């Protein structure tokens, strides 16, 4: 027709917005990392090397036992430790940046966490499903 | 029930055409030994045994073998391969020089007056202080005039200069198959009939070709397929006179090719471990080598390849063959490869016959040549070093390329010569039952089933 | 230009009626339509979309249908929110035109 | 022995059935995608573009939120306005490649509409079980 | 800015080996004069004052 234009939602462009807005534009940017006798063979290493990458978070992501799914919750409690804060300032007005700025130093300790929480409840339901 | 919502389905069998890189395969046998020869190195993955083949049914597709790919490919890969393999090479600058030469008279029959040559001139050694005498035989077709006394110069020597042929390497083609990676299919029409364009019904799919011997040769074809019905003519537009006519053959015929000379060999020093090889002397009497075919079989063949051919152009015309118009001496005679050598056959008594409407055996000469530009390139030649004793090869002969010359309204008559040239339409002949497609597994469709929460 | 001609002019019915209007072109326009609601004060909005999808929210009473130079609103049941004034409008090649304009009465 | 044979079941040959028969047998080709100087460079182009094409596939199967399976299904209406034709004449008398030239046209919409639609479902299940 | 080369050349060939051409220059045809290039004054003047400023 006449006198209607285009819309889209595209790139990282989102990321300006509060905590919650962003959360509604996760899957176009997860979408966006697969895109597809001297100079061949740099860029073969560079395709190789983003393959790796895209395998190895794969397969973190797939040891939290959450696989096929954008969210997932989990047991661990949080410890007021690391920030207090409160629900209502984080999930208004601190950004996605200056939030990974301020938790940057506690990553390697949450992960094992999940990880001996998962083994475990495995382990546990286990033996109940062989009981049955 | 009316109202429905979508569905997802996995693995539908749908494909379209594409194109993409194949590779090669070998047979293990040639992986025995054998390990000097251009062709055939051992980076082919070794085949695999009891291929299989996949029937299809209910399916029709169209083909279309003048507009396919798959053939400048291996056009490319051949003539790399070509490349690769001349490289590590001793070279050939310092020759140019005046020679002083003189004619031959042995015994020469009278048909071979002039030529050979008798030629002599100055070298220098290793050590560079020192100069030295040699001399060697060439034949007529190598050698130049320029200006009482007589001197010679080579023919290449103001254009340029080029690499002699390494001793030790073998130009015997073998098979080889090409196959395609996962993801991709090769399809195959196998209709005994179909005319190289349109649709076919009868499809099957494979993995790897058959197997395939590249040869070099012009204005005839050796060692191909045979058919199965009768004689087939082949061509895009056979109402226009600007292309090409393939014809195939339905049974082989014999030729033997012999140069009954004799010849021995010698070597010279160049300088830091550079050797170089040179024609030794005649034992005794020296004939032309050539060739010969039967006659009835070439008789009986023509007529039916003319009773086919009249389907076309009406039953009441004249057909006339007519020997090669003239030009270079590279398309205007029929040149083959026998045992690393390189003949020149003069073609002039088999297309000299006509026809109208309603145990003795031919013989033709050849010539031999020394330095060869094949590919129709320039500023690339070689030089094919002596061979000692006498050759013999047998072959067959399985298709011809005719083209058609220009008319002048209807005077119920019309003439073919001998063309060819273009080393694509060999590859051509071949690899004209064979498609290449690509797979699409997703789908969708509607169905009355409804998501569970 | 292009006219489009609204029908009944107005109409007077009780609640709950079931009830049609009608929408015709002067020539075809295929089906670059829309259908549109408005009460007096307040600024008029969308009801119908291509004469063929719902537009969300809208209640479901409302069916449209047609095509080519005739285009027709159903509702099933009249409800005292429905008492309003409609307007088609073609969303087709310049310029733009709007309806005569079509009002429900209360009996 | 002697007249006992061999029949087997092959690669894609069952594409001149109806709509419906062909989806009987699908598993077979999803088993057939990751079979595994200038004359033997090129094996490294070929299988690169192999493994990104099934990586491809994997990960736009995932988002849909249907991995793991070869029959899924969804929420998203169809409308009779991207096609025509009844039930039984589709699923009786077809084939997939005229299926594949009748719907050509319209994909690109069916494709978007299905991540926004699990977007709000996961967005209404993360409250519906967060609500206690 | 314009600059400009106003005199003539030719040019020729020799030949060194095989295939090997080697370019040198001809004869000149008349007077000789030396190239240069043109600017405009005023333009430069007030570039110069403004980047002073
Ligand atoms: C189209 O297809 C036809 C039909 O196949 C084909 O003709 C055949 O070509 C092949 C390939 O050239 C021919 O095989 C050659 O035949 C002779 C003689 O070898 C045979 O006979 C001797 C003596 O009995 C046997 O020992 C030998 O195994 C063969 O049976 C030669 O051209 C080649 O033989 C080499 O090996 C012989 C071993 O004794 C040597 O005597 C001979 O000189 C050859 O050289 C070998 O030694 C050299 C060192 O001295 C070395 O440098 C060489 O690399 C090599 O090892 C070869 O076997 C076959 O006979 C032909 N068939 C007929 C009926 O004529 C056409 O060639 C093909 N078309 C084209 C254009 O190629
Ligand atoms: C192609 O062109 C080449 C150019 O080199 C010619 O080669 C020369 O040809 C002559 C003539 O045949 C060769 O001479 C022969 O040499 C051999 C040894 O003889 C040498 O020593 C004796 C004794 O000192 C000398 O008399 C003689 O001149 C030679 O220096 C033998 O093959 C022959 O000798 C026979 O005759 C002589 C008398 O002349 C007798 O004394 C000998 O006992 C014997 O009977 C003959 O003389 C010469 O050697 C060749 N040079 C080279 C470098 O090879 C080719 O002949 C010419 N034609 C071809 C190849 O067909
Ligand atoms: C040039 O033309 C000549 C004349 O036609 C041609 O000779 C023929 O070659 C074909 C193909 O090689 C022969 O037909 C088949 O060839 C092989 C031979 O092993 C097999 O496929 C067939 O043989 C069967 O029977 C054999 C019995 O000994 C078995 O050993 C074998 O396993 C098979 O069961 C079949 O013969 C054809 O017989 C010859 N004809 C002759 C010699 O008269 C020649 O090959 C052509 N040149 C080239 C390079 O092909
Ligand atoms: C760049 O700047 C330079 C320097 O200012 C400038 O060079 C000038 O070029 C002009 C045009 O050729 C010259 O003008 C000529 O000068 C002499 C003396 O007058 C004569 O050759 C010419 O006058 C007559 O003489 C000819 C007799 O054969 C007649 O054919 C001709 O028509 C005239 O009637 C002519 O005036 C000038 O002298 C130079 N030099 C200067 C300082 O101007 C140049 O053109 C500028 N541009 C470029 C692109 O280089
Ligand atoms: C290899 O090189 C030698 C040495 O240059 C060449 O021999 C020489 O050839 C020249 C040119 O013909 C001769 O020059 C003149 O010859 C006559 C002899 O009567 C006379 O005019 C002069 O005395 C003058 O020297 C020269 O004699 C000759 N030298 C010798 C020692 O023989 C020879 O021709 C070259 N060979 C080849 C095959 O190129
Ligand atoms: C195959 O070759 C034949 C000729 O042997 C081609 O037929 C002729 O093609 C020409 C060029 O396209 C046509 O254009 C013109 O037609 C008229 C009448 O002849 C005139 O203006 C010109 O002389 C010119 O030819 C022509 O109609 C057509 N037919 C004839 C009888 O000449 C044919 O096109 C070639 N290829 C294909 C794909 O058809
Ligand atoms: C191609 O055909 C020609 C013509 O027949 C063949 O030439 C002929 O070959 C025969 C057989 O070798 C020759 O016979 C020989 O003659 C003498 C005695 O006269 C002697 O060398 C042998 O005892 C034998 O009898 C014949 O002379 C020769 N010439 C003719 C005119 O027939 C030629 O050999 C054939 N080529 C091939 C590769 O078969
Ligand atoms: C090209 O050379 C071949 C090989 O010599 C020629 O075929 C061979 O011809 C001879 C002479 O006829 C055959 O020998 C004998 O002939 C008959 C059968 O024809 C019979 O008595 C014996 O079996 C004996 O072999 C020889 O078999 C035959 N070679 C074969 C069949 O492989 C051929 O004739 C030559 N080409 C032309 C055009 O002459
Ligand atoms: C290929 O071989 C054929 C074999 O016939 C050659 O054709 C023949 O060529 C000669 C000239 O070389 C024709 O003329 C004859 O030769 C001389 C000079 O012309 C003279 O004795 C006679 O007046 C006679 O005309 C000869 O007629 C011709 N043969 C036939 C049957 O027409 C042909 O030249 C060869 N081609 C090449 C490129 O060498
Ligand atoms: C191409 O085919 C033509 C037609 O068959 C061949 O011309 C014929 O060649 C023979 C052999 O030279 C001629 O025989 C000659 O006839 C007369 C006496 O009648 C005389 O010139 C000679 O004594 C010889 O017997 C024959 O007349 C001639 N026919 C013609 C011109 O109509 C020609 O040789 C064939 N070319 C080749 C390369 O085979
Ligand atoms: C550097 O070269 C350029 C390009 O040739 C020169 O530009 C030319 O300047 C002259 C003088 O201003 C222009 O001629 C005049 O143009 C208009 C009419 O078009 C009018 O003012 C006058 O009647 C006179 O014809 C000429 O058009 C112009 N050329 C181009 C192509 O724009 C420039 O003068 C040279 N600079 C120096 C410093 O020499
Ligand atoms: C030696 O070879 C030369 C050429 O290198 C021959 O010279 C020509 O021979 C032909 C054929 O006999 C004659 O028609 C020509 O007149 C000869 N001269 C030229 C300039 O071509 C020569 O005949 C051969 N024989 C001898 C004994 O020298
Ligand atoms: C090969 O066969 C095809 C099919 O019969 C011939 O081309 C057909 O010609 C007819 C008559 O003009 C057309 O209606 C068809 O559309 C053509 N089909 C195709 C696929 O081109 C073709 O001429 C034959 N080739 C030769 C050399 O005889
Ligand atoms: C969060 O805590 C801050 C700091 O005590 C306080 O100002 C703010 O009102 C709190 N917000 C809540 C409870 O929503
Ligand atoms: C081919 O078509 C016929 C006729 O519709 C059908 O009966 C048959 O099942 C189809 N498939 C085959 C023969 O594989
Ligand atoms: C040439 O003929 C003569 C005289 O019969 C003979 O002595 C000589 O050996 C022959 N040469 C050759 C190479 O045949
Ligand atoms: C040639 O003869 C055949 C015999 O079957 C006939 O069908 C055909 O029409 C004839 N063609 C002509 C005279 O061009
Ligand atoms: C599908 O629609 C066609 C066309 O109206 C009709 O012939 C056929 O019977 C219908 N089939 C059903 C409803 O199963």
């Amino acid at each position: 027709a006449v006198g209607i234009g285009a819309v889209f939602l595209g790139f990282l462009g989102a990321a300006g917005s509060t905590m919650g807005a962003a959360s509604m534009t996760l899957t176009v940017q997860a979408r966006n990392l697969l895109s597809g006798t001297v100079w061949g063979i740099k860029q073969l290493q560079a395709r190789v090397l983003a393959v790796e990458r895209y395998l190895r978070d794969q397969q973190l992501l797939g040891i939290w036992g959450c696989s096929g799914k954008l969210i997932c919750c989990t047991n661990v409690p949080w410890n007021s430790s690391w920030s207090n804060r409160n629900l209502s300032e984080i999930w208004d007005n601190m950004t996605w940046l200056q939030w990974d700025k301020e938790i940057s130093n506690y990553t390697q300790i949450i992960y094992g966490l999940l990880e001996e929480s998962q083994n475990q409840q495995e382990k546990n339901e286990q033996d109940l499903l062989a009981l049955d | 029930a009316e109202n429905l919502w979508v569905t997802v389905y996995y693995g539908v069998p749908v494909w379209k055409d594409a194109e993409t890189t194949l590779f090669c395969a070998s047979d293990a046998k040639a992986y025995e030994t054998e390990k000097h020869n251009v062709w055939a190195t051992h980076a082919c993955v070794p085949t695999d045994p009891n291929p299989q083949e996949i029937h299809l049914e209910n399916v029709t597709e169209e083909f279309n073998m003048w507009k396919n790919n798959m053939v400048e490919q291996m056009h490319t890969d051949i003539i790399s391969l070509w490349d690769q393999s001349l490289k590590p090479c001793v070279k050939l600058t310092p020759l140019c020089v005046t020679l002083q030469c003189t004619n031959v008279t042995n015994n020469i029959t009278d048909d071979m007056r002039g030529e050979l040559k008798n030629c002599s001139f100055n070298m220098t050694t290793e050590l560079r202080d020192k100069k030295q005498k040699v001399y060697s035989l060439f034949y007529r077709l190598d050698v130049v005039q320029i200006n009482s006394n007589k001197e010679y110069r080579l023919i290449n020597c103001n254009t340029s200069a080029c690499t002699q042929a390494c001793p030790k390497v073998s130009f015997e083609p073998i098979p080889i198959h090409y196959c395609a990676p996962a993801g991709f299919a090769i399809l195959k029409c196998k209709d005994k009939k179909f005319n190289g364009t349109g649709p076919c019904p009868s499809v099957s799919t494979v993995q790897c070709t058959h197997g395939i011997k590249p040869v070099v040769s012009t204005q005839l074809l050796l060692n191909g397929s045979l058919a199965e019905e009768e004689v087939m003519i082949r061509s895009e537009n056979i109402t226009n006179n600007a292309k090409n006519i393939l014809v195939q053959f339905n049974t082989p015929v014999q030729i033997n090719c012999t140069r009954p000379n004799n010849n021995t060999r010698k070597s010279i020093r160049i300088g830091p471990g550079q050797a170089f090889y040179a024609t030794g002397d005649i034992i005794g009497d020296i004939r032309q080598a050539h060739c010969n075919v039967s006659k009835a079989t070439w008789n009986e063949t023509l007529g039916k390849v003319v009773k086919q051919l009249r389907k076309h152009f009406g039953n009441n015309t004249i057909i006339r063959f007519a020997n090669s118009s003239g030009g270079d001496l590279e398309v205007t005679t029929h040149s083959f490869n026998c045992g690393g050598e390189f003949f020149y056959c003069n073609t002039s008594g088999l297309f000299n016959s006509t026809w109208i409407s309603n145990n003795d055996s031919i013989t033709l000469p050849c010539r031999i040549k020394q330095i060869i530009n094949m590919w129709q390139r320039i500023g690339q030649c070689m030089y094919a070093p002596p061979i000692q004793g006498v050759i013999r090869c047998v072959s067959n002969i399985t298709g011809l390329i005719l083209t058609r010359d220009g008319g002048s309204t209807n005077s119920t008559t019309e003439t073919f010569r001998p063309g060819g040239g273009d080393m694509r339409d060999n590859w051509r002949s071949e690899l004209y039952k064979y498609k290449v497609v690509k797979i699409e597994p997703l789908g969708v469709a509607p169905t009355r089933c409804k998501r569970r929460v | 230009d292009i006219q489009l001609t609204q029908s009944p002019s107005s109409l007077s019915a009780s609640v709950g009626d079931r009830v049609t209007i009608t929408c015709r072109a002067s020539q075809d326009i295929n089906t670059d339509l829309s259908w549109y609601y408005q009460k007096s004060g307040e600024a008029p909005k969308l009801l119908i979309y291509r004469a063929s999808n719902l537009q969300g929210g809208a209640p479901s009473r409302f069916s449209g249908t047609g095509s080519g130079t005739e285009f027709t609103l159903t509702i099933s049941s009249l409800q005292p929110e429905d008492f309003i004034t409609y307007y088609c409008q073609q969303r087709y090649s310049f310029p733009i035109t709007f309806g005569a304009g079509t009002k429900v009465d209360i009996k």
